[PDB]
RNA sequence: GCUUGAGUCUCGUAGAGGGGGGUAGAAUUCCAGGUGUAGCGGUGAAAUGCGUAGAGAUCUGGAGGAAUACCGGUGGCGAAGGCGGCCCCCUGGACGAAGACUGACGCUCAGGUGCGAAAGCGUGGGGAGCAAACAGGAUUAGAUACCCUGGUAGUCCACGCCGUAAACGAUGUCGACUUGGAGGUUGUGCCCUUGAGGCGUGGCUUCCGGAGCUAACGCGUUAAGUCGACCGCCUGGGGAGUA
């Protein structure tokens, strides 16, 4: 069980499924008894560069810490699920909780 | 890049043109890839600079 | 390499206590732990010629250490290779 | 410059078209000049900073 | 006919030869000129003379138009590119914007060998 | 027996070390479409080439492949070959701090085995750019070249082969000792930090130089100095690294 950084942009016409989908996220890291530290909604955001061209976006950030299979699954989730672009998750950098 | 028109200006004189990208960097990337020459190149330009 | 916890529970099996970390058993037996993991690794990748070139040094080493504990003490040669199951 | 999800920090250390700016410049110890810009280039990947300024 | 009245200059000033031409806001041409196709083929179609020339070309020839504002956009290097934004405010357009749009590859394609001249 | 060699354990650090998988942004080419019109491209100059069947320029949408600007640095990592977007997974080594443990377990190494750029070969894919061969245009006395316009193998992927390079610090490996200076990079301790602090202690590395050595050039605590261990190799040029 170690710790991860996810983030992930949403389609902002999806906007309103935004926290539904970060229950389940939730839910599925405590299916594997794995905790979730930080949890942050940034709202829509505008994008620096467009992409499919699709500017402002809704970024969520998350920060769990859980073992590596749970993580692989959320990952395939994001691969699939058409709401999301762009998701990014990383490193240990043992558990934080802060703002930016 | 961009330079948006001024009030009162004749010459926008702008000089985001010289600070990056002509002289040097689009002249690089007219001829061949070597790894070998660069390496030299390199070396030689940090050997110059010196005292 | 290995974990803290496998590494811990060598040391505690080969010893003559733990903070015995050192002896010859207990050094055979973590380089024996870490080639069979290894084995796992190297059954896929097979062209990662650089760990493996890690894991011949942990290959000789461990024939060192069973070259000079035999010429030692040849009942503690005996009772280690039957117990890692090595040798063949 | 360990963060990258600080963009006033990351937006100091950059030119203005989106260019890494070098340690030759900014100071900078070569360690965080690392951190910088990998940094950088993991939030350009996020579209909060741009890899250039003509997308 | 059809009254734009802004438009974005598209100046490609290579090595050998600069192209200007002038469109709309919406990247449709209204008329180009080329330095080579103002006389002087040849070594003097890369001078920055053919290029001013080349913009006063295209300067008339959009008159029909009565563009006062325009963009400049820049690409390439060149003796050409220069002169040619002069040309532009020697033929009274309010210049607006100028940007270097050169294509610069992020390490991309290979370049060819060339010049053992 | 013993710990000053060698190794194990604890905690961290930096890193383009390796292998597998995914993704991102610029750019080149191609395809479809809009605008638009007489050239474009190229060169020392030209021509071949492309272009009123609408090119080049420009905007939109798509496909695909390869490489990964800036950071980038006589910077880093690796035994060497070599390794440069970002993220995950599996994995090798190095270094540092204090302490514990084993207790000479070490060094070198003929045969042997492994790894080994590029080009090349085999099977199956892929193929955007670049480009041996090839074709055309020039140049020229000639031009089987340099230059130009095209362009196939190849370069890219999987697996196997080859087994070489100016594979080079043209400097085998390991260990010990012998004046200095300026840097770089990565650890760390101490002390008003009371800066852009001070003072030390390691690892790797760059430049200059002292004694010494050297035919000289130069090397110079990372030695080509002063020694020890083991290995490899040399014995005039050619013929010939050939039969």
């Amino acid at each position: 069980m170690r710790h991860y950084e996810i983030v992930f942009m949403v389609h902002p016409d999806q906007s309103e499924q935004v926290p539904g989908m970060i229950e389940r996220y939730t839910a599925a890291i405590t299916g594997a008894e794995g905790k979730i530290h930080r949890l942050e909604d940034w709202g829509r955001r505008q994008l620096a560069y467009p992409i499919n061209k699709l500017h402002k976006a809704h970024y969520v950030l998350m920060n769990v810490e859980a073992p590596q299979e749970v993580i692989d699954e959320l990952e395939t989730t994001f691969r699939f699920n058409d709401a999301v672009i762009r998701s990014m998750v990383m490193r240990t950098k043992h558990a934080v909780t802060e703002a930016s | 890049i961009k330079v948006r028109e001024n009030e009162p200006f004749d010459v926008a004189l702008r000089r985001f043109k010289r600070s990056c990208e002509k002289a040097g960097v689009l002249a690089e990337v007219r001829r061949r890839e070597f790894y070998e020459k660069p390496t030299t190149e390199r070396k030689r330009a940090k050997a110059s600079a010196v005292k | 390499s290995l974990s803290t916890e496998a590494t811990a529970k060598i040391v505690s099996e080969f010893g003559r206590d733990a903070n015995d970390t050192g002896s010859t058993e207990v050094q055979v037996a973590l380089l024996t732990a870490q080639i069979n993991h290894l084995q796992g690794h190297f059954a896929e990748h097979k062209k990662d010629h650089h760990s493996r070139r890690g894991l011949l040094r942990m290959v000789s080493q461990r024939r060192k250490l069973l070259d000079y504990l035999k010429r030692k003490d040849v009942a503690r040669y005996t009772q280690l290779i039957e117990r890692l199951g090595l040798r063949r | 410059e360990i963060d990258y999800k600080d963009i006033a920090t990351l937006k100091n250390y950059i030119t203005e078209s989106g260019k890494i700016v070098p340690s030759r410049i900014t100071g900078t110890r070569a360690k965080y000049q690392r951190q910088l810009a990998r940094a950088i280039k993991r939030a350009r990947y996020l579209s909060l900073l741009p890899y250039t300024d003509r997308h | 006919r059809k009254q734009v009245s802004d438009g974005v200059a598209h100046i490609h000033a290579s090595f050998n030869n600069t192209i200007v031409t002038i469109t709309d806001r919406q990247g449709n041409a209204l008329g180009w000129a080329t330095a080579g196709g103002s006389g002087f083929r040849g070594s003097r179609k890369s001078t920055p003379f053919a290029a001013q020339v080349a913009a006063e070309r295209c300067a008339d020839a959009v008159k029909e138009y009565g563009i006062k504002n325009l963009e400049v956009m820049v690409k390439g290097p060149g003796p050409g590119r220069e002169s040619t934004i002069r040309a532009l405010n020697a033929a009274g357009f309010r210049i607006t914007n100028i940007t270097d749009v050169t294509p610069i590859p992020h390490n991309g394609c290979r370049p060819p060998k060339k010049r053992r001249v």
